[PDB]
């Protein structure tokens, strides 16, 4: 016997929403992507193996993100701002036309093709940022 | 003016990626009191149920005919059953020779050409003598050689027989599907959908509901059932569909038994190892049945024909197949260890046009024991005898139909099993969360 | 433990009371309350039940929209309304307590969510009546 | 969630022990892993009593005599040497799911 | 006090002021601090099967790693990356627990307030994401502002 | 049919270059230290391959470089380690040569590093 309480945030429940209210919530999703439901409170069966490759999968696509927020400026942060400016060849949509009427996986889809080029260049001055920080310190 | 990069870290996007999913356990009292095929205990306990948070605004676009959890579950029951059969006793001493005649006997007058005791020399646990033994045999499961004639079973010319172990249970117990962390199951609740196409209620699940993997062909029993009207789904409209999904709303409820109180002796060919034989009926041997409901099946086969015209416009012909062997021939399910092959012939014999309930319809069952199971041959298997009467009282929730003048005929389907993972696995999939976003604002990195 | 009931008494089927049930040296905001019923020459049924953070309360099917259950955890008290009465509400009424006390509601992170714990019973109150009549 | 329950009444005799079962639709094993069954006595004109809280354990206030057993669905309740307290209504409840339903009954008396 | 969970018994103001002795062993000496499990691993090559206890030493790893990748993505989430004392804004509510602070950081273990505080850590954490999360949305905009 | 554009810096490249040039390639050689280009040993390959990169991770963290390239920690230089110049370690050397001149030398200036991160006391 148990019954519904109060409510609050869920998991994925900021998809589809916009794109400046989804983004207050991304702690939500960023709880659920190590643990999951495999973790409770005798061997090599076939649901055995099944269950722990998955807790191998579960934190080599962890660390895979983790790795690439520390190589840029932006580790243990959730919104970080870079010195990469944007160039419009990549999207030219207006700043009230992404914000408040955008949602993400329509912005998904529409700057995918450009992901890998944006990414070398947050990496790219981020080493150039570091040397500099390095060459500061000799006064 | 401008603009700067900022990337985000917990962003709801997802991909449709495809990985392995594992199994949750469904409130079982048991909790280790019998084994079964499907090795339920493996599976996890959750302390809550599994839920399910309704997402708001989102589209997603699903294909029940291209959703590759009806290919891993396919190979996931294949693999639970080969697990099981590996320990138990290879059974090699029964290729040989079978010198019997039929059965000896208000009067008992059934059951006479389907059954007949046979004697054959086997071993004992010294391999330097011989006992002669005696066993009942179905008729299915004999072959002539060239009153008292010579026999040997099916599959001696073709495989090697393993018996099932009796400890280990046939009931299809339901297993969940959950997803590892950071993958999603996405489920459709959208009552008017039609398998394929878009969906504008879409919710997020931890795990499925309760699937029990029962095999069956023509047939579809204990499954789902429909929220409006029957849902038939094929997989393309192009006139080379050749196999219908009928999905009923009220299910005909099938009662199905065999009268007979058959024995069962225990047979030892080894060292420890047993085989169980079947002894002797007790009583009046009779022929296997299910019932069918006459009234009902009449209605639930109108309603078929009723939602097949909004798809085809020809007349509709429910004619029985016609093939050579006897498993897609016949309706085939499993009662706690027996195997039953029915003649729904008469379930199928009527013809429709654009355009009876006193009785119940009667179906005449056969039954064997040596089972090629999962289409694949070389690896038969010995169902043993069970003592005593069985009966199974089970639900249509749905058939399958295969298609074959301006007059379009169904013959019943059968064969593949992937078509029953279908009817269960089609409203929803697996999504795959992408954390990293990346977007324009007006901030930028102060340095320094 | 001590449990006591009063406010039953006789009305007319359109009326409104107001039943209550006192308690006796409880800590009282960690057990939830129940509320049975028992006709004459009948089986016990179920009517509602509130908890103890006083926030969820929930019903019988045949009631709904019909009763009220409050409670006052500085007062230590239950106050069940009643509203619109009918005939075949003529019973006996009983508080309960829960044989162990519920803890807190426990957040479930997957879905945003709290949830209360209910079970048996330890001890029915004295047991008041309520008996419609026309005159 | 329906209950039913064997007999409606009994007619035993003191010293003997008897038996009470009760029978559920759907099986109460919780995600807890512990049931939710609870055995309750009411003298005539008497306020209820719990007996036995789960399958098995017992009140604290109640003797040893009254044993519960069961699991799934299938449940008793084995009274051990029916003396003159163990007369009146016993009665099922299930904590499964709301509605929390309570049994048919069955009235324990002896041959006067 | 000095040594591992040697605090573990004194109260929690003085518990709390050798948190590095833990935070060493739990960072530090869980996966880099031994090499001798590839030491194990050729005498894995030298037997040609699978052994029992190849086996316990997946789940040993796998229970590792998790034990820590558990606890830095939790300290990640909030504000607190690479410390071990740090303070938010997060509104202490009494009905969690009206107890003062000399009762609690001067008669009470931390191991006593683990048995009192369990059933509501999972909504105190609800809290600091969700603090955490509006606050650097409020300095970005504000960075973005001059 | 599949054409080559431009060309940006690949995977080693910078490891034949001084050491002055190739402290600007550093976040090249980090992306492929976990990913790869990937049945109970299929497991144990991959167990191994996350527990090289997360024994680096925390041996960053002992230090005070975690979540940096290029970090900096107050040791001194022993000038017995390499008494080389600066502009012909960062202008006239690669890190292929480097590593051969101070393979002696490395467990002792790891332990240095490790102490002064207990020598804080703040
Ligand atoms: C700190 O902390 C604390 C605590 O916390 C807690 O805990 C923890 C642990 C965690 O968990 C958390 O989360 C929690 O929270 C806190 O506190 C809190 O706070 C909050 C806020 O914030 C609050 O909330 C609130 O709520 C309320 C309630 O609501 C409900 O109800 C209602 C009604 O009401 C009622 O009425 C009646 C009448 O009719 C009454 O009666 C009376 O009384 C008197 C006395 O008093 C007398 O007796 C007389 O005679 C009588 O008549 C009563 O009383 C009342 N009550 C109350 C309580 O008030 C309604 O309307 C609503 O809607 C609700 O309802 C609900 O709903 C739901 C949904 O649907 C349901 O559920 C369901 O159910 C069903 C059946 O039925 C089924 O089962 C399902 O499943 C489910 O789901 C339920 O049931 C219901 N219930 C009832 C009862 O009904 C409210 O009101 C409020 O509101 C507010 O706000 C708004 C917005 O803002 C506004 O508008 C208004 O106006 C107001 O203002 C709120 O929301 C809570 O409560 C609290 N708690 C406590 C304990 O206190 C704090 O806060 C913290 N701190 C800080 C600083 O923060
Ligand atoms: C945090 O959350 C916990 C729950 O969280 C959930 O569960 C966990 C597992 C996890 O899953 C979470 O995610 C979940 O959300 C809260 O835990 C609660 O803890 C309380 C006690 O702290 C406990 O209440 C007690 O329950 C027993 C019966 O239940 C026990 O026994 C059964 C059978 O064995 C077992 O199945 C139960 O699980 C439970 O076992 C106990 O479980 C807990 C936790 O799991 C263990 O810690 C225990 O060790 C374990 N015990 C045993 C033996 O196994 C009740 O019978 C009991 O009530 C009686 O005793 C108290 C004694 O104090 C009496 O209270 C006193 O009454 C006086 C009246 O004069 C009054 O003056 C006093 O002031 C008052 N004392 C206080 C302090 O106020 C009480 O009145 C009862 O006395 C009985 O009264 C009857 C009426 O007349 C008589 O007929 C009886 O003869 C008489 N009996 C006696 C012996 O005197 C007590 O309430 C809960 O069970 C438990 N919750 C749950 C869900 O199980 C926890 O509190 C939360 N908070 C914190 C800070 O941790
Ligand atoms: C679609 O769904 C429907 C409904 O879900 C399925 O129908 C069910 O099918 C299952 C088979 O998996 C049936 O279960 C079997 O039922 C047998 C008959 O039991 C009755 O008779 C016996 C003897 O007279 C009584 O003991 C039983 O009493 C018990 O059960 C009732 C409730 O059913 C309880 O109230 C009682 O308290 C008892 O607990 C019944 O009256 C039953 O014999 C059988 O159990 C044996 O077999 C299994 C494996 O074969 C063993 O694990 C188990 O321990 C038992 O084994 C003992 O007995 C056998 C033979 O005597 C020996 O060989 C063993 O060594 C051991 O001694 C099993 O429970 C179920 O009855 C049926 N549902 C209904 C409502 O009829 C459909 O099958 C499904 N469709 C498809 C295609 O699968
Ligand atoms: C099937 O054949 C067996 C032969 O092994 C029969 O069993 C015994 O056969 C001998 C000789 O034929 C008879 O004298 C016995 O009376 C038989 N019965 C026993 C020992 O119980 C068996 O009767 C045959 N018929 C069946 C099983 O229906
Ligand atoms: C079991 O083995 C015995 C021999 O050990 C077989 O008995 C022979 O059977 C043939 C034909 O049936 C006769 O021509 C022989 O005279 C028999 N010899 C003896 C010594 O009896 C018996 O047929 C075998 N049983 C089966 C079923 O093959
Ligand atoms: C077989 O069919 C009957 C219906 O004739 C099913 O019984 C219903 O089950 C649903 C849940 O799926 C309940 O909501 C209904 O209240 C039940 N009705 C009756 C009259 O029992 C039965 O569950 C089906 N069997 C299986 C195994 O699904
Ligand atoms: C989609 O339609 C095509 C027709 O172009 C189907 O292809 C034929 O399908 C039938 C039975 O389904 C087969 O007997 C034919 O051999 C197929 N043709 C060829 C050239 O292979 C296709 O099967 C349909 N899609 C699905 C999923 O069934
Ligand atoms: C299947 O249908 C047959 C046909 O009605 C049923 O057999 C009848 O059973 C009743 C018992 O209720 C007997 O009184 C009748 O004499 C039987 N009919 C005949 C022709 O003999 C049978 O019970 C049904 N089986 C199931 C499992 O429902
Ligand atoms: C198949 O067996 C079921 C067993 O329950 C039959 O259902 C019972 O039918 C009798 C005769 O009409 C009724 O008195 C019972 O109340 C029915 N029980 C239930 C639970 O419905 C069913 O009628 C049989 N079907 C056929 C075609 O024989
Ligand atoms: C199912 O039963 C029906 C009815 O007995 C069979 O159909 C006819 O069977 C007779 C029996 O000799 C044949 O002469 C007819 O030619 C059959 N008609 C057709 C259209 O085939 C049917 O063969 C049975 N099916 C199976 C698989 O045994
Ligand atoms: C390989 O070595 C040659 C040595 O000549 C490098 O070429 C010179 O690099 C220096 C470095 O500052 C420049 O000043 C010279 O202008 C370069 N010479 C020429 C002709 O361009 C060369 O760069 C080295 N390879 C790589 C990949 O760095
Ligand atoms: C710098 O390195 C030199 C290496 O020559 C160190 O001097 C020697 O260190 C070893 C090891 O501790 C001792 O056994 C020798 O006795 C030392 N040499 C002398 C002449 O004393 C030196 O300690 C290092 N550190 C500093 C700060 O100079
Ligand atoms: C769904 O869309 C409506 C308007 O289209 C909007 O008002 C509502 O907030 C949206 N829901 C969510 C959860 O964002
Ligand atoms: C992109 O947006 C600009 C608005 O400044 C517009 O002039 C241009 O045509 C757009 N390009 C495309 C391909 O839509
Ligand atoms: C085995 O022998 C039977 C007997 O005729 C035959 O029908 C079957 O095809 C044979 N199987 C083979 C040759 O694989
Ligand atoms: C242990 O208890 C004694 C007695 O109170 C106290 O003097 C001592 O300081 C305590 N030691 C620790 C480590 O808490
Ligand atoms: C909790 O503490 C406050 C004072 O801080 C006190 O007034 C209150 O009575 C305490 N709660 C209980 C249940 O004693």
């Amino acid at each position: 016997a148990v019954g519904i309480g109060a409510v609050l945030f869920g998991f994925l429940g900021a998809a589809g929403s916009t794109m400046g209210a989804a983004s207050l919530t991304l702690t939500v999703q960023a709880r659920q992507l190590l643990s999951g439901i495999v973790q409770q409170q005798l061997r090599l069966t076939v649901w055995g193996i099944k269950q722990l490759q998955a807790r191998v999968l579960a934190v080599e696509r962890y660390l895979s993100d983790q790795q690439l927020l520390g190589i840029w400026g932006c580790s243990g942060k959730l919104i970080c701002t870079t010195n990469v400016p944007w160039n419009s060849s990549w999207s030219n949509k207006s700043q009230d036309e992404i914000w408040n009427n955008m949602t993400w996986l329509q912005w998904d889809k529409e700057i995918s093709n450009y992901t890998d080029t944006i990414y070398y260049l947050i990496e790219k001055s981020q080493n150039q940022q570091e040397v500099n920080e390095k060459d500061l310190l000799a006064l | 003016n401008n603009l700067w990069v900022t990337v985000y870290y917990g962003v709801p996007v997802w991909r449709d990626a495809e990985t392995t999913l594992f199994c949750a356990s469904d409130a079982k009292a048991y909790d280790t009191e019998v084994h079964n095929v499907w090795a339920t205990h493996a599976c996890v306990p959750t302390d809550p149920s599994p839920q399910e948070i309704h997402l708001a605004n989102v589209t997603e676009k699903f294909d029940m005919w291209k959703n590759s959890m009806v290919e891993q579950m396919h190979t996931d029951i294949i693999s639970l059953w080969d697990e099981s059969l590996k320990p138990c006793v290879k059974l090699t001493p029964l290729c040989i020779t079978l010198n019997c005649t039929n059965i000896t006997r208000n009067l008992t007058e059934e059951g006479k050409e389907e059954l007949k005791n046979c004697s054959f020399n086997a071993t004992t646990e010294l391999r330097d003598k011989i006992q002669k033994v005696h066993s009942l045999f179905y008729r299915l499961d004999l072959v002539e050689l060239n009153n008292t004639s010579m026999y040997r079973l099916i599959n001696c010319n073709t495989s090697a027989i393993t018996q099932a172990c009796p400890k280990v249970s046939f009931e299809p117990i339901p297993i969940h599907y959950c997803a590892p962390a950071g993958f999603a199951i996405l489920k459709c609740r959208e009552k008017e959908f039609n398998g394929t196409g878009p969906c504008k209620k879409v919710s997020t699940v931890q795990c499925t509901h309760g699937i029990k993997p029962v095999v069956s062909t023509q047939l579809l029993l204990n499954g789902s059932l429909a929220e409006g009207k029957v849902k038939i789904r094929c997989e393309n409209i192009s006139n080379n569909a050749k196999t219908i999904l009928v999905q009923l709303t009220t299910p005909v409820r099938i009662n199905c038994t065999r009268p007979s109180n058959n024995t069962r002796t225990s047979i030892r060919i080894g060292p420890g190892q047993s085989f169980y034989a079947t002894g002797d009926i007790i009583g009046d041997i009779r022929k296997a049945y299910c019932n069918v409901s006459e009234s009902e099946w009449k209605e639930a086969l109108g309603k078929v024909v009723e939602q097949l015209r909004n798809h085809f416009n020809k007349t509709i012909t429910f004619a029985s197949s016609s093939g050579g062997d006897l498993e897609i021939t016949t309706h085939s399910f499993n009662c706690g260890g027996e195997f039953f092959y029915c003649n729904t012939s008469s379930l199928f014999n009527s013809t429709w046009d654009g355009n009876v309930p006193n009785g119940t319809i009667t179906l005449p069952c056969r039954i064997k024991q040596i089972i090629n199971m999962w289409q694949r041959t070389g690896q038969a298997m010995y169902a043993p005898p069970i003592p005593g009467k069985i009966r199974c009282d089970s639900n249509i929730t749905g058939l399958i139909l295969i298609r074959d003048n301006e007059s379009e005929t169904f013959r019943p389907g059968g064969g593949d099993m992937r078509n029953n993972w279908r009817s269960e696995l089609y409203k929803y999939k697996v999504v795959k969360i992408d954390p990293l976003g990346v977007a324009p604002t007006g901030a930028k990195r102060r340095v320094v | 433990v001590q449990l006591v009931e009063s406010g039953g008494g006789v009305v007319q089927p359109g009326k409104s009371v107001r039943l209550s049930c006192v308690v006796s040296d409880f800590p009282f905001s960690k057990y939830p309350m129940y509320w049975v019923r028992q006709a004459p020459g009948k089986g016990l049924e179920w009517v509602a039940a509130i908890s103890g953070d006083a926030w969820h309360v929930v019903y019988s099917n045949s009631v709904q929209g019909r009763f009220l259950v409050s409670r006052d955890n500085v007062k230590n008290t239950l106050y069940l309304e009643m509203n619109s009465l009918k005939i075949e509400d003529t019973a006996v009424y009983r508080c309960a307590r829960m044989f162990q006390e519920s803890g807190p509601p426990r957040l479930d992170r997957w879905s945003g969510r709290n949830y209360y714990y209910y079970s048996g019973m330890d001890v029915w109150g004295q047991g008041t009546t309520v008996t419609v009549s026309s005159a | 969630i329906v209950m039913t329950q064997t007999p409606l009444s009994l007619s035993v005799t003191p010293g003997q022990p008897a038996s009470i079962s009760c029978k559920s639709s759907e099986s109460l094993r919780q995600s807890n892993g512990k049931t939710s069954l609870y055995w309750y006595r009411q003298k005539p004109g008497q306020s209820p009593q719990l007996l036995v809280f789960e399958v098995s354990n017992r009140f604290s206030g109640v003797s040893d005599r009254f044993v519960g057993s069961g699991s799934g669905t299938d449940f008793t309740l084995r009274i051990s040497r029916v003396e003159a307290e163990d007369v009146g209504f016993y009665y099922c409840m299930q904590s499964k799911d709301f509605p929390l339903t309570f049994g048919g009954g069955t009235k324990v008396d002896l041959k006067r």
